[PDB]
């Protein structure tokens, strides 16, 4: 009775059917993006790049671009290189 | 959110107009009019005032008012 | 080439605060540490439904032949390695169902599918049109029915695709159509519910297959086959 | 001091033949391949200006690597391992007690 | 029980990257049926009683030379004792009807490779509860 | 742990009889001379059964349950309980081709009969008083 | 033969040669549906051809669904002035037909087993992923969809014309495993 | 900034007016307005999102649709509204929606 | 019932606007005045750069800019194309069929095209 054939897995097609109904994030204009950057670094000082992410919920490459022109990233011998929100 | 974000914006704003060719300085209530801060506290003015556009290096004190510093970069 | 060091014997060994000054920092490629993912993978897949070794070579094989040819580096290695298992098991003369690998991978049945017709194309090579009869040994034992009904069923889906019978139906259907027909003839009796998750298929799939092979009933089976049940008392859907 | 390592003919380490299609290579040569891979390692990392620390590791691992070339049974020290359990055969194995 | 051990790891490991990646995992894909059967059959093949510092000879070829050969076999017991150390060799008093004073290997084997009588019986074990009740009951 | 957390319980133990699934996935009893002359080895199936449970926030908890999952096969000696020939008569032994004065005791790995030798060992939870004098 | 093909499917990529703004032409279309986090371009459609069109901000207009290369043209000229309506100075540069696909029948049932046996090389039947055996054949950049029914589906031609001689080609051999 | 759909209708209308009758009285600033106005939206939608629990069926033939931002702009004509306690006839009605 | 809907909804309006009203300072004076009003108010082209060939593409426009008619208004949340027809699945919304007003919780709705 156990390894039956299936089609797919049900975890599988709930997965699938969870990110078909939220979809990709969708890109979204400068300035709103720079809003959510602004109510992050106003609600902690120092973040992490994929809570970011989460947080902004813009595609990845785009978060990129846009914090690499306002942002740097200091190394830290502690656990990792991140970026820093702070334009200065 | 507050004493922190709009910072960022004002320095963007007056770099920004900078880029138009206004070489000429302007007061903080002129730019606080038309990047709707007009709801700014009292304490984030002289904060501004005392360390935010004196410490940078990109904003000139001249007569009193503050502008941009073209003569610091490459032109 | 490369050597493995061992566990720390002595003080010398050891470093200031608990932990070993030596470890085992392997000097493997990437290529060549996911290809041993893929094969470890292949292993374990082959495991869950008991395939033989020979099976797992082969499919080893194939899962080096693509990875060497080089023209399916955007599919994941758990699908190429699927999509290998079932050209390995239908190249042997033992095929199984996509649904049956399917089972053992967490790669699905539309991902696993993709990269077989993948994998056929890359390797330039083709293999042998499944019978409903491969399909018989295994969608039987498993569901435990005596020798005589081994016979009856193989020798009646046989029939029944030699006359063209049934147009254009998957063999699994087919297959399991008879197996639900010869069953009912026989004292061993099973229902559709066991039959189908046995086989993959679904009721109303089963369900019109035995509504086609139905009519043509006394001729299709074989003369020497003892016939516990009548011809006529099988029950209609 | 170590400083040119000699690497033995294939005489002193012959790849074995085993039934079918093998190329069954001695300790010896592993221990030169896993030679020659830190050597080449050290190389590159101070062509291109490592770390310091990671210099330092990479000749402790040199080290261990020439000393399990001959000596095996370093006392307080890991064995040369090949996969399964088995120590390797250094020069030094190769030479003393009853069967060297 | 170290390989349920290794195969209750496996399936931490499994789950684990699959709920931290944020979906249900299947249970049945989770369980590698390889470790306990390979592991098994590995050490009763190789006879090394332990992963693939153990010991050794544990298992060995049933010797199918003759009936008396394969019941001698079947009935035989180790001691690890390295193979110097006399005391371990003499046949100990204690021997009487559990042990043969007569079957030992000659050699480098002497005393440490014994039989069992012909009437020993080795215990199972058993749970000691009862006795624990009983007594607590009694005075 | 990730938010849900997931329990997974492993209650029975179930052991079939030996088995042997032959190329074409058939499983059929296999029988120990087989296994000898095939160089199989003589291993039954182990079946567990689990019990799957999720702890959500919204407390929506399933019981779900695993019956009977695979977990490997365990080796099996001759002529124990679990072994096919442990109820057969002397001629049914050799109907089956086995002899029916063989002992059994012994396992069959790869088609070798492998027996087990009984390990000596120190006597576990007694307080030993020895004789160190070097 | 006797029996021609009938295409019931067009699609063709034509470049307008300047940048749009899709939400201000989902804003002020007629039938336009643009959702963000679904899909990169505005669909667009139109009743009387029964074509579709998607708009996407590199300006390079695609249409479906055209019943005729004329008619897709025409479909292409009438996206094209849907767009100037805007008042954006879309041009029509390039047009390149890129695939028709074909319904036909030949009106007799086919043994798929011995069409896939004598033609292994091209043919790949695989009854549990999808009940047409797929034909690929190699002058012809075609692929076929055969089934028991009869019924051909033609695609991947690059020009009407195209899609014609492989027709003749497979119909002589359809003929040889008459069922 | 909220889903903004109830104030195209007829209470959303009067609301309004009256708002713009305070306003040229003197009595209330705009942004006061847009807070009421913003305050009566949420109640509304927290009040239809509750105190609803019955079934409406509609039938009728589509002729325009449009989607842009989450709102769609269906068309509808010779609808018949079909329900178990009444039956309305109604020539054309469009259709408004958004999530 | 639609009476009772509207008493409902005055009664929770009234009683979520008090904290709003008591923040700014504006006093209860100015609620129920304003309900009363409220109240009161209730009751072969070689060359194709021309596309100008064409003309009367195009229906009347001005629907949308009337609204004059029944407008329904409500949220959706599952909506299915299948070659003919749409599939809707509205939840809850109020209607106002020529000034009889309607509520629904659920909803299917058949759309030809």
């Amino acid at each position: 009775t156990n390894y039956k054939p299936v089609a797919n897995h049900q975890y599988n097609i709930e997965y699938e059917r969870k990110k078909k109904e939220d979809g990709k994030r969708a890109r979204a204009d400068k300035q709103h993006v720079l809003d959510m950057l602004f109510s992050a670094f106003e609600k902690h000082q120092y973040y992490n790049l994929k809570d970011l992410v989460d947080i902004t919920k813009q595609p990845v490459v785009y978060l990129k671009e846009i914090l690499k022109e306002i942002g740097v990233q200091n190394v830290k011998g502690i656990h990792k290189n991140t970026w820093e929100l702070k334009p200065e | 959110g507050y004493k922190f974000g709009v910072l960022a914006k004002i320095v963007n704003y007056m770099k920004t107009r900078h880029q138009r060719g206004d070489t000429h300085p302007l007061t903080l209530d002129e730019i606080l009019d038309e990047t709707q801060h007009l709801d700014i506290g009292l304490k984030q003015k002289q904060w501004l005032m005392t360390e935010a556009l004196v410490n940078n290096p990109k904003i000139e004190v001249i007569d009193g008012k503050y502008a941009f510093k073209p003569k610091y970069n490459v032109r | 080439l490369s050597t493995m060091i061992g566990k720390g014997t002595g003080a010398a060994s050891f470093d200031e605060f608990g932990n070993s000054k030596y470890q085992n920092r392997r000097t493997m490629s990437s290529s060549d540490r996911a290809m041993m993912n893929a094969f470890k993978e292949i292993t374990t897949m082959a495991d869950r439904i008991n395939l033989p070794r020979n099976i797992v070579d082969r499919t080893n094989n194939l899962f080096k032949q693509v990875y060497e040819q080089k023209s399916l580096k955007g599919r994941a290695n758990d699908a190429i390695a699927s999509a290998c298992l079932y050209i390995a098991c239908r190249q042997e003369g033992v095929p199984r169902t996509f649904k049956e690998i399917c089972a053992v991978s967490r790669i699905s049945k539309k991902e696993i599918g993709r990269c077989f017709k993948l994998i056929l194309k890359a390797l330039e090579t083709s293999v042998d049109l499944i019978t409903t009869g491969d399909f018989m040994s295994r969608f039987c034992s498993n569901l435990c029915l005596p020798k005589q009904v081994q016979m009856a069923a193989t020798h009646i889906a046989r029939k029944a695709v030699e006359l063209d019978l049934v147009p254009g139906r998957s063999p699994i259907s087919v297959a399991a159509a008879a197996i639900y027909m010869a069953s009912q003839a026989s004292a061993e009796k099973r229902t559709q519910k066991e039959i189908g998750d046995i086989a993959g298929v679904a009721d109303v799939t089963i369900r019109q297959s035995y509504r086609l092979i139905y009519p043509r009933a006394p001729d299709l089976f074989p003369t020497d086959f003892k016939f516990d049940t009548p011809v006529d008392k099988l029950p209609q859907l | 001091i170590v400083t040119v390592l000699p690497v033995p003919p294939l005489s002193v380490r012959p790849a074995v033949v085993m039934q079918g299609s093998a190329r069954n290579q001695d300790d010896l040569t592993h221990k030169l391949a896993d030679i020659v891979k830190i050597n080449n390692q050290l190389r590159r990392n101070e062509q291109n200006g490592a770390a310091a620390h990671v210099i330092a590791e990479d000749v402790k691992l040199l080290q261990f690597h020439v000393a399990t070339m001959v000596d095996n049974e370093l006392p307080g020290l890991p064995r040369a391992m090949q996969k399964s359990g088995r120590p390797l055969k250094s020069l030094k194995q190769r030479l003393k007690g009853k069967e060297g | 029980r170290g390989m349920f051990k290794n195969l209750l790891k496996e399936v931490r490991i499994y789950a684990q990257k699959f709920i931290d990646r944020g979906k249900d995992f299947n249970l049945e894909l989770a369980i590698k049926t390889r470790i306990i059967s390979d592991g098994l059959k590995y050490s009763l093949a190789t006879g090394n009683w332990g992963d693939q510092q153990a010991r050794a000879g544990v298992s060995q070829v049933l010797n199918r030379l003759t009936f008396a050969s394969t019941l001698s076999h079947l009935r035989r017991l180790n001691s690890p004792i390295g193979r110097k150390l006399a005391k371990p060799r003499q046949l100990h008093n204690t021997l009487w009807g559990m042990v043969c004073p007569a079957e030992t290997p000659e050699g480098h084997a002497v005393g440490l490779v014994k039989n069992l009588a012909l009437m020993a019986y080795i215990s199972v074990g058993s749970q000691p509860s009862p006795i624990l009740e009983f007594l607590e009951e009694w005075s | 742990q990730a938010p849900p957390r997931y329990l997974l319980k492993f209650e029975q133990i179930y052991l079939s009889k030996p088995t042997h699934w032959e190329r074409d996935g058939a499983p059929s009893p296999m029988m120990p001379n087989e296994a000898r002359l095939r160089n199989l080895t003589y291993s039954a199936p182990l079946y567990v059964d689990i019990t799957k449970t999720v702890i959500k926030e919204g407390e929506e908890q399933l019981q779900t349950q695993h019956q009977k999952t695979f977990i490997g096969k365990i080796p099996i000696m001759l002529r124990s309980t679990y072994c096919l020939l442990n109820g057969l008569t002397d001629r049914d032994l050799c109907e089956l081709n086995e002899c029916p004065l063989d002992p059994g005791g012994y396992f069959i790995i790869n088609g070798s009969e492998k027996v087990l030798i009984a390990q000596e060992k120190m006597a576990t939870n007694t307080v030993y008083v020895f004789a160190k004098k070097d | 033969s006797g029996i021609v093909p009938q295409l019931q499917n067009i699609v063709s990529t034509v470049n307008l040669g300047c940048k749009l703004d899709l939400k201000t032409i989902a804003l002020r279309a007629r039938n336009a549906e643009y959702n963000p986090k679904r899909f990169a371009a505005v669909i667009m459609r139109i009743r009387e051809p029964r074509t579709t069109a998607l708009i996407f901000s590199s300006g390079k207009m695609v249409c479906t669904g055209a019943k005729s290369e004329e008619q897709s043209r025409l479909a292409a000229r009438k996206y094209a002035r849907v767009v100037q309506k805007l008042g954006f100075p879309a041009k029509f540069l390039d047009f390149k037909i890129q695939n028709m696909v074909g319904s036909c029948d030949v009106k007799f049932p086919i043994r798929l087993e011995g069409l896939v046996l004598t033609h292994q090389q091209f043919s790949s039947y695989e009854p549990e992923l999808f009940p047409g055996l797929i034909y690929r054949m190699i002058k012809p950049r075609i692929v076929l969809l055969i089934f028991v029914s009869g019924k051909v589906v033609l695609t991947g031609a690059k020009v009407r014309a195209e899609i014609y001689e492989a027709f003749e080609n497979i119909y002589p051999i359809l003929k040889g495993f008459r069922k | 900034m909220a889903y903004q759909l109830y104030r195209n209708t007829t209470l959303g209308n009067s609301l309004q007016e009256s708002l713009d009758e305070l306003i040229q009285s003197q009595q209330i600033t705009p942004q006061l307005a847009l807070q009421v106005l913003l305050q009566f939206d949420k109640a509304i939608n927290a009040a239809l999102a509750q105190r609803v629990r019955n079934r409406v069926n509609f039938r009728g033939s589509l002729n325009t649709y449009r989607f842009c931002d989450n709102v769609w702009t269906f068309v509808l004509n010779d609808v018949e509204f079909r329900e178990v306690t009444e039956l309305i006839k109604v020539d054309k009605v469009k259709i408004v929606a958004c999530d | 019932t639609v009476p009772k809907l509207y008493r409902s909804v005055i009664e929770d309006v009234i009683n979520d606007v008090r904290d709003i009203f008591l923040d700014d300072g504006v006093d209860e004076q100015v609620l129920m005045e304003l309900k009363t009003l409220w109240e009161n108010k209730l009751m072969g082209q070689v060359e194709e750069e021309p596309l100008n060939s064409e003309d009367d593409v195009s229906d009347e426009e001005g629907q949308e800019l009337f609204d004059t008619e029944n407008v329904v208004v409500c949220q959706y949340d599952k909506i299915h194309r299948s070659k003919n027809k749409w599939k809707f699945h509205l939840k809850d919304g109020i209607m106002n069929l020529n000034g009889r007003d309607y509520i629904f919780s659920k909803a299917i709705g058949d759309a030809e095209w």
